[PDB]
């Protein structure tokens, strides 16, 4: 049972409810930052530099 | 200090339960819904009205204003 | 004189909330910009290094920068003198001054198109019905000398000669260069000069969203959990009697 | 006359606090007149009045309000204060009038 | 008297684990405060993003 | 040569019931007022009633044979 | 004292009104507005003075410096959006907080609705001066427009005005001055809000059904701190959607100008959120009696306490009220409708009687049919 | 970062413009603040005994 | 005054020069915030040598 385990290891007391929140918060950016740009992206298919950019990036 | 000055009361019992042993959104559809529904059909009469007149004297004022920049051809029918 | 026409809604690649600018469009305006509009029109906001990694290389930009002659100064002697650009400059101006730029006008004044689309109703779907939409003045009309007629600018007399024509110009992408297309472009590049932020800005939005619905459902349940005790609370009146 | 005595029916109902089980005289604000008068009823009348009350808070918080079963009928309406409230007027007009003399 | 007095029934209010008046509502106390705790704490992370 | 998708399509949309009636009235004020010498009219009205439907029909296809 | 938290001097005021603070058990969302113009006026200082560490007062770099500000400032496009688009979201919620105090009749605790009334009015003096700074076309005409009234005050008329620009129309020195007011009358604002919220304590929140909630209270925390909280999100999203998905849908295209004296745009407008106002200046065809039109349309409101003539104090139970009420709000969609228009048939029409038919609902109609449903429950 | 560049200038300028007008009323809030803890205690005195038997 | 390296120092000029008694004001200023000084450490001292500090 993951919720009794997760109220037990992490919102029981205080300090590791704390802990939980940050080093959630720290998975979530990283994870939340990649899906977003991911998403945005193609959404928007070869119209971006980061699409065209290899037509004159060529020194 | 304003809890404890308030109100003579007497007789009045009251019972509730801790948050963690009821559901935080119970009966949505036997008692939640039907309620909003109640909520809005009481009010829609009193309401909705001036709104929908507001509205009607908007669209009349910009299709009367828009119909004055037309032209009449009652004023070139005579040359 | 009263009556107005006001432009159709273009379906813009960059129209949609979620939806970009067409760099690849947004380079080519830049070209017709600088081949055409610049000769009458300053965008005096916008410099070459703003293009980098945007609709060009930063190779590109430094060489498109010295292209042109900028006055810098003063030097030992006090005196102002000629060196080449750089990517640091903001396109040049045609003109020192309001004054000189309606003198080689016919009195007329090109604006500065920085933000164009922004300073006029209509924005894109404007500039662009006006670039495609002159004509013959309608039977009672006359258009005084030196101006020309387009029923999109009010008055309809405006006194920019039509400045774009099928092939005025060669995309060095190989785009065929037809009227429309080019105005297409220019007005794309011109969105983008109104608001480089743009692309940052949606995407930015997409991510206010859905943190907001998420959040906003968290905070939802979390509000009703604790009221719950009030929501679900019984009472009885019990008087001695 | 037996005209408007329709009309206050109709109004009765139009208001509405009936729903929460409340008396007219449940529903007024307290200004000074008011507060005074509800300090002279008597224990039991404040007593119905104030659970009346609560119970109407309580139902508006929630958001909901009585069964029809249990609405106030505008003839069973009770006007358990305007009798004092009357009064408590009077003596201070009488006062006022009074101190003006 | 109060000897008279008696709680509502809760029922239609009451968590499904904690319906039945013949079970014991220990064994999934830590079942109910981890989920409302867990809404809070990803209401934190969220909020701390 | 070179040819403008929105000259084409222009055509196409001229050539529709809108249009045409549109286009008529246009006509019709045009010849009028191109025949008199001492009147105030101008046919303004009826070529922006034009140009509406015109562009209108334009901007749904103009972009779809544009790069 | 047992906890630190009624003892100490300063923890002890937050928690005489942040977390023990007597609050009714059933105050609606309308009771969420008060803290989000409390959120709403700390996120304008704050991005305020953001903008202000880039914005230059001069008449010749004015504009640019705004530009500069969105152009090259990290996330200064950003911060002007927000800043901008949040001086509509505080008047929005102004609106509502004083709609719900109109309704409820919060307006019977006399000093928390004055101090409140000279929030209001404070508030327009700040954006009023603060949509001067970005010089545009808007920017400049709007400021002659309205501060030309004033020489129509019969007297002190030519000396007050020229007395506020600072010379003979608006120019450097008149901007300069104004970036001085609007940087300080914000801070105006959050004192007398601090009185706002002294009065109101002395009494406590007034309820939904209002009725004595003595009875019946809870602590504001975690119920209301909760309520507001969520209420703060739930706003807070269509806020972020417009500004980021629609950034200049409020905005006048005339101010992407540079102010010229010498061209005069062709409809010059206000923001929305003054607009009903604008309207009814205009209803009045003569300076003066449309200034003073203007003026009564917001001071009207120091009335209000006196012209209640119910026995109930909200309208909960008063359907004739109600619709007069919402009569009313639809009144002031039309003058926002009609402040937008040109001056012309029908719209001036309709203005007058738009402005006719606020002043009358105000004074007129609303203690009238408040005494005759008294008669109505036989009082 | 407080420069707001390479160097004094022009940008640091309009910072500490905002700073300057600012702090002011932060001075005037702390100062009501202080008169307040003050007032708990009330004012000391020249000689360091309790006043309380004239004031 | 104007808040710009171009323009600070000839916006206090201006002031002292132009503005109608702009000069008393920049010297009342200027000068003020000695008497700030000069009063706070004034109100330090006595509170050192009396223990207000307490
Ligand atoms: C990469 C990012 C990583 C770094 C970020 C650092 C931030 C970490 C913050 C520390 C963790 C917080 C610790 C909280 C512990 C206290 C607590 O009890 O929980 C909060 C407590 C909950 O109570 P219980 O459910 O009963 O919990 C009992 C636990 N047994 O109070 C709350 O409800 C707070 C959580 C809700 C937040 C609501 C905020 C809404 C605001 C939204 C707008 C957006 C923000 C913009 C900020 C403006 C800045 C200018
Ligand atoms: C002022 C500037 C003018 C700008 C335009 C005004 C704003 C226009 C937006 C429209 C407002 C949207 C509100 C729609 C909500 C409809 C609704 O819920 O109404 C019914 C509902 C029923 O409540 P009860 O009688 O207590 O029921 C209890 C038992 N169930 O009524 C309410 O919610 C109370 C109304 C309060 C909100 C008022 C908001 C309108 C704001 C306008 C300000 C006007 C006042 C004077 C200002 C003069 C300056
Ligand atoms: C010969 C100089 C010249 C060229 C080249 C030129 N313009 Fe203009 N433009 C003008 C003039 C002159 C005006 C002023 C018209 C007026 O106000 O009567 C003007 C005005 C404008 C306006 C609209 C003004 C308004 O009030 O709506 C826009 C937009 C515009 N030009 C766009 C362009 C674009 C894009 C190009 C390049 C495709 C371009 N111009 C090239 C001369 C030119
Ligand atoms: C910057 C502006 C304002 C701020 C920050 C402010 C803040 C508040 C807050 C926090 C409350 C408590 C919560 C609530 O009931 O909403 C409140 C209550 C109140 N405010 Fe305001 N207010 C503002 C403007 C005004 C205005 C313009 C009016 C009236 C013209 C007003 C009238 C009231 C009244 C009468 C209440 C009583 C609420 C009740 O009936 O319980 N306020 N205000
Ligand atoms: C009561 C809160 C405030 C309101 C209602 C408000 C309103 C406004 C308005 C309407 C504008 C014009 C925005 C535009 O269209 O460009 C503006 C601009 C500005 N405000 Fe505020 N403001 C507030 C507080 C402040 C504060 C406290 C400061 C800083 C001390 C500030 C600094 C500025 C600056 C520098 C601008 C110019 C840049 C710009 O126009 O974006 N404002 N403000
Ligand atoms: C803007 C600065 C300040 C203001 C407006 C201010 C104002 C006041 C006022 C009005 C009093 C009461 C009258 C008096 O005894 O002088 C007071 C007392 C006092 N202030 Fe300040 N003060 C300031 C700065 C300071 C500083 C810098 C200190 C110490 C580092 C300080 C320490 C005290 C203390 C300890 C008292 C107690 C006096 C006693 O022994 O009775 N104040 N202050
Ligand atoms: C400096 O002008 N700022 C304008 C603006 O939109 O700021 C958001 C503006 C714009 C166009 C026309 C009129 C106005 C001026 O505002 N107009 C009215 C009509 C008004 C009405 C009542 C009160 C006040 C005041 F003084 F803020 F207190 C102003
Ligand atoms: C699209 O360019 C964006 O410009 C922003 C400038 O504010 C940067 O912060 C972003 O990282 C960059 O991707
Ligand atoms: C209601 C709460 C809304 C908060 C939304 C936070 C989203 C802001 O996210 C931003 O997106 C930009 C574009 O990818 C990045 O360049 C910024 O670094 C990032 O902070
Ligand atoms: O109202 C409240 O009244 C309290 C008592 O005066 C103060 O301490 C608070 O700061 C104020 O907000």
């Amino acid at each position: 049972a993951l919720l009794r385990q997760a109220y037990s290891a992490l919102f029981r007391r205080t300090s590791t409810f704390a802990l939980t929140v940050v080093l959630g918060a720290v998975l979530f950016e990283r994870a939340f930052d990649q899906g977003a740009d991911a998403i945005f992206e193609h959404l928007n298919e070869g119209k971006l530099w980061k699409h065209i950019k290899h037509k004159y990036e060529a020194s | 200090i304003h809890f404890g000055n308030l109100a003579r009361v007497r007789h009045i019992i009251t019972y509730s339960l801790s948050p963690f042993e009821q559901r935080a959104i119970p009966n949505i559809f036997s008692d939640a819904l039907p309620n909003v529904w109640r909520r809005f059909s009481s009010q829609v009469f009193k309401v909705a009205p001036p709104f929908l007149g507001a509205y009607l004297l908007y669209s009349w004022g910009t299709q009367e204003f828009e119909r004055l920049k037309r032209k009449n051809p009652a004023d070139y029918e005579n040359d | 004189g009263e009556l107005e026409l006001h432009p159709p809604a273009f379906p813009w690649s960059h129209g949609g909330p979620l939806s970009a600018l067409d760099h690849s469009s947004v380079r080519r305006g830049f070209q017709v910009y600088k081949q055409v509009c610049s000769a009458c029109h300053s965008m005096d906001y916008v410099a070459f290094r703003n293009l980098i990694g945007v609709t060009h290389t930063e190779a590109e930009a430094k060489a498109l920068a010295e292209e042109v002659e900028v006055q810098d100064g003063p030097d030992e002697n006090g005196e102002l003198f000629m060196r080449p650009g750089k990517i640091s400059d903001y396109f040049p101006k045609p003109y020192p001054n309001p004054e000189a730029a309606r003198a080689a006008n016919n009195g007329a004044l090109p604006p500065d198109l920085s933000y164009i689309v922004n300073a006029r109703h209509g924005g894109e779907d404007y500039v662009f019905s006006l670039l495609t939409g002159y004509c013959d003045p309608p039977a009672g009309v006359v258009v005084r000398e030196g101006l020309h007629y387009n029923p999109y600018f009010p008055g309809q007399a405006i006194g920019m000669a039509p400045p774009i024509y099928n092939e005025i110009l060669e995309y060095d992408d190989g785009t065929p260069a037809t009227m429309s297309q080019i105005a297409k472009d220019v007005c794309t590049f011109l969105r983008w000069a109104a608001e480089p932020e743009h692309d940052q800005r949606k995407r930015m939005g997409l991510k206010m969203l859905l943190i907001s619905a998420l959040l906003t459902s968290l905070l939802y349940y979390m509000k009703r959990h604790k009221w719950s005790v009030l929501k679900s609370r019984k009472m009885a009146y019990r008087p001695p009697k | 006359g037996r005209l408007m005595d329709r009309i206050r029916k109709w109004y009765y109902n139009a208001a509405g606090f009936n729903k929460y089980g409340l008396m007219r005289d449940d529903t007024l604000y307290e200004d000074d007149d008011v507060k005074e008068a509800l300090k002279r009823l008597p224990e039991d009348l404040y007593n119905e009045r104030m659970f009346r009350i609560k119970r109407a808070l309580d139902l508006s918080l929630k958001h909901r309000i009585l069964p029809k079963e249990q609405w106030v009928k505008y003839e069973e309406d009770k006007p358990y204060l305007e009798p004092y409230l009357k009064e408590v007027i009077r003596e201070r007009l009488e006062r006022e009038a009074w101190n003006k003399k | 008297v109060h000897n008279d007095v008696t709680v509502p029934d809760f029922s239609a209010y009451r968590r499904e684990d904690v319906m039945d008046a013949t079970t014991s509502s220990q064994t999934s106390s830590e079942d109910r405060k981890g989920f409302s705790y867990l809404v809070t704490a990803t209401a934190c992370v969220a909020t701390a993003y | 040569e070179l040819v403008d998708p929105l000259t084409t399509i222009r055509e196409h949309c001229e050539q529709t019931e809108k249009c045409v009636k549109a286009r008529e009235r246009l006509e019709l004020c045009d010849a009028r007022v191109s025949s008199r010498s001492h009147t105030e009219e101008q046919c303004t009205e009826e070529l922006f009633d034009f140009l509406h439907a015109r562009d209108h029909c334009v901007a749904h296809k103009l972009f779809n044979k544009l790069k | 004292a047992p906890n630190i938290r009624k003892s100490h001097p300063l923890l002890k005021m937050i928690n005489n009104s942040l977390i023990d603070l007597p609050a009714p058990s059933n105050i609606s969302a309308w009771w969420n507005f008060g803290s989000l113009l409390a959120v709403c006026l700390m996120t304008q200082i704050l991005t305020g003075l953001l903008l202000a560490m880039h914005y230059t007062a001069d008449t010749s770099l004015a504009f640019s410096s705004v530009a500069h500000t969105c152009r090259n400032v990290q996330y200064g496009w950003l911060i002007r959006n927000l800043h901008a688009n949040g001086a509509s979201f505080f008047f929005i919620c102004i609106f509502l907080h004083i709609g719900r105090g109109l309704y409820y009749g919060s307006y019977l605790y006399k000093e928390t609705w004055n101090t409140g009334v000279i929030l209001l009015l404070t508030l327009m003096a700040t954006a009023f001066v603060g949509y001067v700074l970005p010089w545009g076309q808007m920017s400049f005409w709007g400021a002659t427009v309205i501060t030309n009234l004033f020489s129509a005050i019969p007297y002190i008329g030519h000396t007050l005005v020229e007395w506020a620009w600072g010379g003979f129309s608006v120019d450097n020195p008149t901007l300069t001055r104004f970036f001085a007011l609007h940087f300080l009358l914000p801070f105006a604002i959050a004192g007398i809000t601090i009185i706002h919220l002294t009065f109101l304590h002395e009494s406590g929140s007034n309820n939904p059904l209002g009725i004595s909630s003595d009875s019946d209270k809870i602590p504001f925390h975690p119920y209301y701190s909760f309520k507001d909280i969520l209420g703060l999100t739930l706003m807070l999203t269509p806020f972020l959607t417009l500004a980021l998905f629609s950034p200049n849908l409020l905005g006048d295209p005339e101010n992407f100008t540079p102010a010229n004296p010498l061209v005069t745009p062709p409809h010059i407008k206000p923001e929305w959120y003054f607009l009903f106002a604008y309207a009814i200046l205009r209803s009045i065809p003569n300076k003066l009696g449309g200034v003073l039109a203007l003026a009564a349309s917001v001071l009207i409101l120091f009335l209000i306490p006196f012209l209640h003539k119910s026995k109930q104090r909200t309208m909960t139970f008063r359907p004739l009220s109600q619709t007069l009420f919402w009569l009313l709000v639809a009144n002031l969609l039309i003058l926002t409708w009609i402040g937008s228009q040109p001056v012309e048939h029908p719209f001036i029409i309709i203005g007058q009687m738009a402005s006719l038919s606020y002043f009358t609902i105000l004074l007129i109609l609303f203690p009238t049919i408040g005494t005759l449903e008294n008669k109505m429950l036989n009082y």
